[PDB]
């Protein structure tokens, strides 16, 4: 199966760099040409680049045109972007797409921030089910993660092993310019006390990984 | 700049008879045919599709089935051939190749028939 | 400022066809027999619907196709169904051959949908958070629809219009909405007051949850 698997994004400064770097498979990458199309947060899709099959070949968008560079290497199947003088409005998650006619194959994305703003990693907070409230059907437990830039945060339940009932609601950006959000999950009443809850988040741009243990409180 | 290129603009063919236009397109030597596509059309009528190397006929429009052939002996060569067999006084029009190898472009070829 | 030009949103009851148009503002930019469309789902990567303006690739529904017609191409939706709502992007090879441009895109509605209230979830904060002298409230709303709530705090009876938080309503993989409102206090608030009220209105119905320090 056709993979484009995109890496190499987060927070960068202005007049800053980053290397965007797409692992392409299940194709033969040297004959399709290949781009970068990105989407800056909730805007449409802008096209950035494109290459030839042999590498031969470059274009740009003029935007970007003198400040990024397109590339490819066809013995490992990889496709780059290297940015150099990064503009708050360079901040977008890019895309990498396969040229077929049409971009048939897009991967999922890596987000870019391009800010004067600090890093900042969350702190976790457990958000107990009432077992003051027990004796009824379904309970609901959580995660807090406060107080974070830039995005994203990824959050799993006991890593990866709980994944139905599971809800992560979109980030707060609150007016300090740090972001919050909230992961809850909905367990069987009668599970409390027996099972284990763990909430895992990572925060790729401050190097947090948290494991949280969410109890009743009693 | 992938262009597109028509030896002809313009066929006159007569009733009865075969007819085979043509659209150029840029080969490199080392022809990747899962990268081509070919897509051949006659007044928003499906003539020919030519995807991931092979002709898919289950789009073909009722008057150019089985009379209608891209000639792929000559794709390797950078030519997009398109063979329509017992021309009709129906096949008279304009008919569009829209080419993607790499980049793409289109030409348009316009048919009279006698 | 995107090259091509398409309709901001697009809106239609169910089982019914919807088609998005798509032109340009220049030849170098459009060129209708090599349009591209594209389908976008909330949080996913775009996906290819229609190429070549009419051409559909494998693994797409026949309720999709495309056209043109002179200097526009256009996208149609046949049966209408809800998993339809989506972002729809047109693009175009450029007049190099190399470059391409996008559409604007077009948020489509499917319109039948019934309504449904908020389901309201308020945490009190950790006892982990008030050891650090921090504290806040959490109101978790989500599967309502239409999308547009209105979020009150009151600290046992008295409105509080400082230190909230609320996000816009943001659309679920139902079709449904979810929000969250955060309300920042002292330890010494909290401890200060009877309880705290999180209230969201949704089509003139309230939905109240009340959390307190001994509950
Ligand atoms: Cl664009």
């Amino acid at each position: 199966e056709v993979q484009l698997l995109e890496s190499g994004g987060g927070l960068v400064q202005p007049g800053g760099s980053l290397r965007l770097s797409c692992a392409a498979s299940g194709f033969t990458f040297s004959s399709y040409a290949m781009s970068w199309v990105r989407q800056a947060p909730g805007k449409g899709l802008e096209w950035v680049s494109a290459i030839s099959g042999s590498g031969g070949s470059t274009y740009y968008a003029d935007s970007v045109k003198g400040r990024f560079t397109i590339s490819r290497d066809n013995s490992k199947n990889t496709l780059y972007l290297q940015m150099n003088s990064l503009r708050a409005e360079d901040t977008a998650v890019y895309y990498c797409a396969k040229s077929y006619g049409a971009f048939d194959y897009w991967g999922q994305g890596t987000l870019v921030t391009v800010s004067s703003a600090s890093t900042k990693g969350p702190s976790v907070f457990p958000l107990a089910p009432s077992s003051k409230s027990t004796s009824g059907g379904t309970a609901a437990l959580g995660c807090l993660v406060k107080d974070y830039f830039p995005e994203p945060v990824t959050v799993s339940w006991n890593s990866g092993a709980l994944t139905s009932g599971v809800h992560t609601f979109p980030a707060v950006l609150q007016s300090s310019g740090l972001y919050s959000l909230s992961s809850v999950v909905t367990v069987p009443s009668s599970s409390l006390g027996t099972q284990t809850y763990i909430c895992n988040v990572n925060h790729k741009p401050s190097n947090t990984k948290v494991d949280k243990r969410v109890e009743p409180k009693s | 700049a992938f262009t597109v290129t028509v030896p002809k603009d313009l066929y006159v063919v007569e009733y009865g008879s075969n007819m085979t236009i043509e659209c150029k397109f840029p080969v490199e030597k080392q022809l990747d045919l899962a990268a081509l596509i070919v897509y051949w059309e006659m007044e928003d009528k499906n003539i020919i599709q030519f995807v991931h190397g092979e002709e898919d006929l289950k789009v073909q429009h009722s008057s150019y089935r089985q009379r209608a052939r891209l000639l792929k002996d000559q794709l390797s060569l950078g030519n997009a051939a398109l063979q329509i067999t017992d021309v009709k006084l129906q096949d008279a029009g304009v008919y569009r190749c829209m080419i993607s190898y790499g980049g793409a472009d289109y030409k348009r070829i316009t048919v009279k028939v006698n | 400022q995107s090259a091509l030009t398409q309709p901001a949103s697009v809106s239609g009851s169910p089982g019914q066809s919807i088609t998005i148009s798509c032109t340009g503002t220049s030849s170098d930019v459009f060129r209708p027999p090599l349009v591209s469309w594209y389908q976008q789902h909330p949080g996913k990567a775009p996906k290819l619907m229609i190429y070549f303006a009419s051409l559909r690739p494998s693994g797409v529904s026949n309720r999709f196709s495309g056209s043109k017609s002179g200097n526009t191409a256009s996208l149609t939706i046949s049966g209408l169904q809800a998993e339809d709502e989506a972002d729809y992007y047109c693009s175009s090879w450029d007049h190099t051959g190399d470059g391409h441009v996008f559409g604007g895109g077009t948020k489509l509605t499917v319109l039948g949908q019934p309504k449904a209230a908020p389901s309201v979830t308020l945490f009190p904060p950790s006892s982990e958070e008030l050891q650090a002298n921090k504290a806040t409230l959490v109101c978790l709303i989500s599967d309502f629809y239409p999308g547009a709530v209105t979020v009150a705090w009151k600290a046992d009876s008295s409105p509080v219009k400082a230190g909230v938080e609320t996000t816009t309503p943001s659309k679920q993989s139902n079709n449904k909405y979810a929000a969250s409102s955060y309300l920042s206090l002292t330890p010494e608030q909290w401890k200060s007051h009877r309880s705290y009220s999180c209230q969201v209105t949704h089509e003139g119905s309230t939905v109240e949850k009340t959390v307190a320090p001994t509950e």
